[PDB]
DNA sequence: AAAAAAAAAAAAAAAAAAAAAAAAAA
DNA sequence: TTTTTTTTTTTTTTTTTTTTTTTTTT
């Protein structure tokens, strides 16, 4: 047996024999289970065994683990895994399969084999600086999918039988890339006809994807690059036609007999088989963060959220968390928050569908923060969209007819308001735009679906989304003077299938201003960016998260994730004559005096408001509390868009409903 | 080992792309040119290795000129095989690749000229020292490069010349063609004028302590 | 050989001992098909797991094996009940309980295994001919020889039976039998795609007595084996999904050609004709609208109007009058204009819902395509032609384009549809 | 970086514009925009601390365009 | 001298549908 | 001024068929 020390030195002047010998492939799996089972972080507990556990409920076949851990302790292991990946894979794949039923024995009716993803590995490429010494080595490259082939089964273990001799050959493992050449007989001792071994046989899950480099990485005004990526099994359909990627993989070559007649050299193709996918679709908190998806949680995670979601006045924290580096503005912040919770949908009887996401519309002055609150919105979001202005078009923020490239059929793909089902889409600049443009999401505001009749093509999809839109008064200024109706240039249409709108004025004070002052001085001077060292990066990186931030950004991310993903409260017992008389009252007070336009679609935004400040404490059952805080949400919302005459007067009349 | 290589600059005088006749073929020279498409940094089989797939002996060191060349004698002489090879890809030495197409300087140009253009090769540490819309000065060698189709490549991909365009009909038997060569077989083989470059040159961090390294 | 007669056993037994109560039930559905010349038999998967379950595992492991050996002794049966011999082998289908798989889980793991699935038919191909029987002779010896094949996946033989060449034999097409093929293409349940997929598609395969029994749009229920077919794409050793169809359950009654007879059984015409002499039948119909919606009575009974439709007439001098009414709402937002519109689409037996922004001329009345195999134009069915005999429900009309909006002038009228495109000047019927 | 009396000295100068343009042209952007100006002032004089006469330069800048 | 296997031979192109710009006007 | 109008720009080849005529290969 040999030993951590003796693994330093090499022999066969080839890494890849050294690891592929008997002794040393007996050591590196006993190494490879320790670390699997005696890792422990920094408050005690043993990581990998709670991702075993959590594998066998989920019925998962991957194993997440992390670079930075295995090459903290066992580096040499981790330099291994680093320069020859094919072996070292099958070896830790075999002992995660041994490690995994310990835990969960008899697992092999469920699944056979356990497959590894591995994580933040250290060095990043582009596609551009991709050369020949990285060949047959483990590489990390972002791109940008561009098109994918599709899912077909394909061969693992591949049989082969011959008619004069009647032999039947050993399984043979495909390449996956390089068709399996057998041409002698063990038996037959001669070159003889070859079948299938028709039926009997293990197929696998294939698909191919291109990466195109993205553009903010590719210099201004030069051609972009693009490789070839091949997706096995538990793989496939994780990434999608226009999102933007982040794969680790192994850099592969291969002989093409084309290649070589065109060009007229002897070169090779080449090709990266996909080991971990991480997308980076509207995600700006790249800079830290550590694994596939940083918007999923473990058990000490949930119990954290549930052990702080008791605590009272847990929905004035979360309000207080959001932008907290912007000044003021609690309203703009509780809208930003109520829609980022969202309500719940319903269906009746399965014939009558109801929504059940917030749309928020900013309507302000100059200068006061809506576009930093739009870009902290995308950041905090799972998924979103950004849009701006005359940049979008019809079917930029809807989908589009094309003809598919290889097929030549008339295909459907997708945009801006598909690509952000179940999200959120962002419209700055939401009147500075073309009426053809900004009519085409009436359908997506509502129904949340969308109809194509094009070209023989005769579809619905689903657009399952939220939007929160930014715009400019007539002259770029609000008139107090004045009703709203002609303050804007919308019609009542669109202004209906918003909920709520925040009108922002600015206004001279000196208290105010110099309050403000004093706030953004003191972020600019906090903003400056003049045991192991980097976690004392993170603890000086939490000391500037505490003065502002009630909650972590990071935690509040899962919370906001868990929240939507599992909470689904209902409107068992609640005052239906306090909202019958509100939605009168609302009704009177505008065609007598007001613009704001006031129908049924009103009234069901009480109850979304109520249902998402329910979902704000992981709560099953909405109570009094909150539909009197959606009430008085509302309310606000309306009273503060009316003229200087009348809005002391609606103030008081409104008032008796909000006695709390 | 380090496949070295040697880059020759400073020569003389240098030659316009109109001066390029077939009698310099093989010579050193220096040319200019613009830049006007580059291609991916390719790998390229230099020193080819194989295994014979009966006796499973090893042969290296294969060199190979313009095509997918397999050994012919296995190493022991009590071996008879004339084919049927595995290329040992791990074991084989690669280098980079990359072709560039330039055309003539705009002075050069003469009054009324559609441009001539020519394929450049770059391989080795010279890949992507040329950017398009650059005006760059290359020096090397002139070779020339035939059409490896129709010598007998393994694989049925070729197809015996596949096109999707049509070629000329007023070059169809001008072009002259040379046959005899049992590996041609009937066919005739054409030849091409291309420049092999060696040297590429160009004729057209908020950190103190760095900074104050690199100034005397 | 000595498993395949004991299953054929087997089967025939099952067949002809089977009882419940007092009576042979699939003894009796044999004879009965065969008087109307229905050459086929349907058999429900809970009788046979009652009977035997060493028969349903028998068959639930080996589908394509063991289906053709029912498939014999369902004749063999018949030539006994019906004859003291021009009855072709009968065809099985199949009746399933199972659960319901998606069509994005279907993976390598469900290869050569009886599944049921759901989904909409968007297009069906045309009939072809498939071989049962072959009539062979040699180029040289000139002998006469036979084939027989059965429809679940053959080639003449590579030899010659008794120099003649390789493989010479020619087929006599005369005193040769053939069957009826047909693919159609399916697609997903709207609501069953995940978040940011858009639906995929995927192609089966029926044949002789399940042929021209669905139209596009209809939503269906298919019991079938998946398989695949080695074809063709530049990966290694990737084969093709396809689906062979065993059993069909469509909601709408009507056939492919809409037979416009009745299919009813009496014992729901009894239902009918009792509830049509209800004397408040009007308000009944009308409540019935939306019951989620309220007020609007006028509406709902305009709705009903539309649903019913009118009378249609024509004259000796060929004219053609109209039968069918158009509805126009024009109002307020908030009025519930849009639950209406896809209520009608949920009720109406043929309906297409459509909106007018995401939509073309071409789309609406008719498309000309171009085959990349043939080369050649052909037309495509739109809006308007899918939702023939039944209604399409247009929303954002307002905020159609001008040249879009006039293509509909003449199916809503004359309601055929006019095209006059790369050497194809046809009219098409178009009643919506 | 900024002092202790340099920011002081900026609120202060803040307000002052404020009050003299009555909000119309001026808003927390030229604020953001003299701390700017004042940062490039004193990477001129290659000095890292800013003292308050680095932002009454910016502010008679922002003044003489105003 | 007599078998089994393996490529050449393609060619072709108008006619229609959808989407984004760069010039016209109630 | 925001509406309508207008040119116009790639979209194309991945497939086929059984003879007929060539090279290898017992
Ligand atoms: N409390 C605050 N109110 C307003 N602006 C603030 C505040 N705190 C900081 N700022 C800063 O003021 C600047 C003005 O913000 P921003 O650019 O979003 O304004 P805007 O007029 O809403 O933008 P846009 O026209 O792009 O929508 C930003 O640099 C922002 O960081
Ligand atoms: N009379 C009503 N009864 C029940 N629900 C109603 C009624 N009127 C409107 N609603 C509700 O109002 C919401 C919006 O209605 P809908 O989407 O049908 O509007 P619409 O008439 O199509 O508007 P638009 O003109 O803006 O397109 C839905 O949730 C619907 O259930
Ligand atoms: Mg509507
Ligand atoms: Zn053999
Ligand atoms: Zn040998
Ligand atoms: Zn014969």
């Amino acid at each position: 047996e040999l030993t951590l020390e003796s693994l330093s030195n090499v022999k066969a002047n080839s890494y890849s024999e050294w690891i592929t010998q008997p002794n040393v492939s007996r050591t590196i799996a006993r190494e490879l289970k320790s670390f699997l089972l005696e890792y422990t972080d920094e408050t005690g507990r043993s990581v990998y065994g709670a991702r075993i556990r959590t594998l066998g409920e989920m019925n998962s076949e991957s194993l997440e683990v992390n670079y930075r851990h295995l090459a903290e302790s066992k580096a040499i292991l981790a330099l291994f895994l680093a320069k020859c990946p094919e072996e070292m894979l099958k070896i830790f794949d075999l002992v995660a399969m041994e490690a995994t039923e310990l835990h969960y024995p008899d697992y092999a009716r469920i699944h056979s084999e356990i497959h590894v993803r591995i994580s933040d590995f250290p060095t990043i490429y582009s596609l551009r600086e991709l050369r020949e010494s990285n060949l047959s080595s483990l590489v990390r490259v972002t791109g940008v999918v561009t098109r994918r082939t599709g899912v077909f089964p394909q061969l693992k273990y591949v049989k082969f039988n011959c008619l004069k001799c009647g032999s039947i050959l050993g399984p043979f493992f495909q390449d996956s890339n390089e068709e399996i050449r057998i041409s002698f007989c063990t038996n037959c001792k001669s070159k003889g006809p070859f079948r299938v071994n028709g039926e009997k046989t293990v197929y696998r899950n294939y698909q191919r994807v291109t990466l195109q480099e993205a553009p903010g990485t590719v210099p201004p005004g030069r051609l972009p690059r693009h490789r070839e990526v091949i997706l096995l099994a538990d793989l496939v359909d994780v990434s999608k036609p226009g999102e933007e990627v982040e794969v680790t993989g192994i850099y592969k070559n291969n002989y093409d007999g084309n290649l070589n007649a065109k060009n007229g050299f002897p070169v090779f193709a080449t090709i990266i088989e996909a080991n971990s996918i991480k997308r980076r679709e509207g995600n700006t908190a790249n800079e830290g963060e550590e694994g596939l998806d940083v918007f999923s949680w473990t058990e000490e995670e949930e119990r954290e959220f549930r052990k702080i979601s008791r605590d009272r006045g847990i929905i004035d924290k979360i309000i207080s968390s959001m932008a907290p580096s912007i000044y003021g503005h609690r309203d703009i912040k509780t809208a930003v928050a109520c829609s980022l919770f969202g309500g719940v949908p319903k269906n009746v009887n399965g014939k009558h569908s109801i929504r059940g996401d917030i749309n928020v519309l900013l309507l302000g002055d100059p200068g006061t923060a809506k576009s930093q609150i739009l870009k902290y919105v995308e950041k905090t979001a799972h998924r979103a969209v950004f849009a701006t202005g005359q940049g979008a078009s019809a079917v930029g923020l809807t989908a589009s007819v094309r003809k598919d490239p290889i097929t030549k059929e008339w295909t459907l793909e997708g945009g801006a308001l598909v690509l952000a089902d179940k999200g959120v889409c962002l419209i700055d600049e939401f009147d500075k735009m073309n009426d053809q443009d900004r009519t085409s999401i009436h359908e997506a505001m509502e129904q949340q679906s969308i109809s194509i009749s094009k070209a023989g093509i005769v579809t619905t999809l689903q657009a399952r989304c939220s939007i929160i839109a930014a715009a400019n008064p007539n002259g770029g200024r609000y008139n107090s003077t004045l009703p709203l109706a002609q303050n804007v240039s919308l019609t009542e249409p669109i202004l209906s299938r918003f909920d709520i709108l925040c009108v922002v004025r600015d206004l001279v004070d000196e208290e105010a201003d110099e309050r403000l002052a004093t706030f953004v001085v003191d972020s600019h001077v906090r903003s400056h960016p003049e045991l192991n060292a980097r976690q004392r990066r993170l603890q000086r990186q939490r000391k500037k998260e505490e003065e502002i931030s009630p909650i972590p950004q990071e935690l509040l991310m899962k919370y906001i994730h868990y929240a939507r993903t599992k909470i689904y409260p209902k409107l068992h017992q609640m005052d239906m004559d306090k909202v019958s008389r509100v939605y009168a009252d609302l009704r009177r007070e505008s065609i007598s005096t007001g613009s704001f336009p006031i129908t049924v679609r009103h009234l069901e935004s009480i109850l979304r408001i109520a249902e998402s400040f329910a979902k704000m404490r992981l709560s099953e059952f909405v109570s009094s509390y909150d539909l009197d805080r959606a009430i008085k949400v509302v309310v606000d919302s309306f009273v503060d868009a009316q003229k200087v005459s009348v809005r002391r007067q609606l103030r008081r009349s409104f008032a008796i409903y909000t006695l709390g | 080992e380090r496949v070295f290589q040697i880059s020759f600059f400073n020569l003389p005088t240098v030659h316009r792309i109109r001066d390029i006749r077939s009698e310099k073929i093989g010579s050193l020279l220096s040319i200019s040119g613009t830049v006007t498409r580059t291609s991916e940094v390719r790998p390229e089989l230099y020193k080819a290795s194989f295994t014979c797939d009966m006796c499973r002996a090893i042969v290296d060191n294969v060199e190979q000129s313009f095509k997918y060349t397999e050994p012919t004698f296995c190493p022991n002489p009590s071996c008879e095989n004339r084919a049927f090879w595995t290329l040992n890809v791990t074991r084989s030495r690669f280098l980079d690749w990359q072709k560039v197409r330039i055309q003539e300087n705009a002075n050069e140009i003469p009054t009324g000229s559609m441009p001539r253009t020519l394929d450049v090769i770059l391989r080795g540490d010279s890949v992507e020292r040329a950017k398009p819309g650059d005006r760059c000065k290359f020096t090397g060698v002139e070779i020339v490069v035939p059409d490896v189709t129709q010598l007998g490549l393994p694989g049925v991909k070729p197809s015996s010349t596949l096109d999707t365009r049509g070629i000329s009909k007023t070059t169809e038997g001008l072009n002259s063609g040379v046959t005899g060569l049992r590996s041609l077989g009937v066919r005739d083989l054409t030849y091409k004028i291309s420049f092999l470059a060696c040297h590429v040159i160009s004729i057209g961090e908020r950190d103190q302590e760095v900074f104050l390294n690199s100034l005397s | 050989d000595d498993d395949n007669t004991e299953i054929i056993k087997s089967f025939k037994n099952f067949i002809l001992e089977f009882r419940l109560d007092s009576q042979f039930i699939y003894r009796d559905q044999l004879r009965n098909n065969i008087l109307v010349k229905n050459y086929s038999l349907t058999v429900n998967m809970e009788h046979l797991i009652g009977y035997n379950e060493d028969i349903y595992k028998k068959l639930s492991d080996e589908p394509s094996d063991i289906i053709p050996l029912f498939e014999t002794a369902i004749t063999q049966v018949a030539k006994r009940i019906s004859i003291l011999n021009s009855l072709p082998t009968f065809q099985l289908i199949l009746n399933s309980n199972a659960n319901q798989i998606p069509l994005r889980d279907l993976d390598s793991e469900h290869v050569s295994k009886i599944v049921r699935l759901s989904g909409i038919i968007i297009s069906t191909s045309v009939l072809s001919s498939r071989a049962t029987y072959l009539s062979i002779m040699c180029r040289n010896c000139r002998h006469t020889t036979s084939i027989t094949i059965n429809n679940f996946n053959v080639s003449l033989p590579r030899s010659c039976l008794s120099n003649c060449g390789p493989d010479p034999y020619i087929i006599i097409h005369e005193s040769s039998k053939f069957i009826d093929q047909q693919f159609l293409k399916l697609q997903e349940i709207p609501e069953l795609v995940p978040v940011g997929e858009m639906p995929r598609n995927l192609t089966m395969t029926c044949d002789r007595y399940l042929t021209n029994k669905v139209i596009p749009g209809t939503r269906v229920t298919i019991v079938g084996i998946y398989s695949i077919y080695n074809s063709k794409g530049s990966g290694v050793a990737i084969r093709t999904p396809y689906i062979k169809i065993l059993g069909i359950q469509s909601d709408v009654e009507t056939s492919s050609i809409w037979n416009s007879v009745t299919m009813f059984t009496e014992e729901e015409e009894e239902e009918f004709l009792q509830l049509s002499r209800n004397p408040k039948l009007y308000e009944i119909l009308t409540n019935s609208i939306a019951p989620s919606i309220f007020g609007n009575e006028d509406i709902k009974k305009a709705i009903v109007c539309l649903l019913m439709g009118g009378s249609k007439k024509i004259l000796p001098d060929g004219m053609r009058l109209r039968g069918d009414i158009n509805v126009l709402l024009l109002g307020d937002p908030g009025t519930a204009k849009s639950q209406l519109l896809k209520f009608v689409e949920k009720v109406s037996p043929i309906a297409v819902y459509t909106s007018g922004k995401g939509s073309s001329a071409a789309g609406l009345t008719a498309s000309v395509q171009r085959d990349p195999m043939t080369r050649e134009f052909y037309l495509e069915g739109g809006a308007m032609v899918l939702a023939d005999g039944g209604v399409v429900c247009i929303d954002e009309f307002d905020k159609m384009r001008d040249e879009d909006r006039v293509a509909i002038h003449e199916a809503m009228e004359q309601q055929t549809i006019s095209i006059a495109k790369a050497g194809i000047t046809t009219v098409l019927n178009s009643r919506t | 970086i900024l002092t202790k009396e340099a920011r002081s000295y900026l609120v202060e100068k803040y307000k002052e514009l404020r009050k003299d343009d009555a909000s119309y042209r001026i808003t927390v952007r030229q604020l953001e925009s003299m701390i700017r100006l004042s940062e490039a002032i004193a990477r001129a004089n290659c000095v890292d601390e800013i003292t308050p006469s680095f932002i009454a330069e910016a502010y008679d800048l922002l003044r003489q365009s105003i």
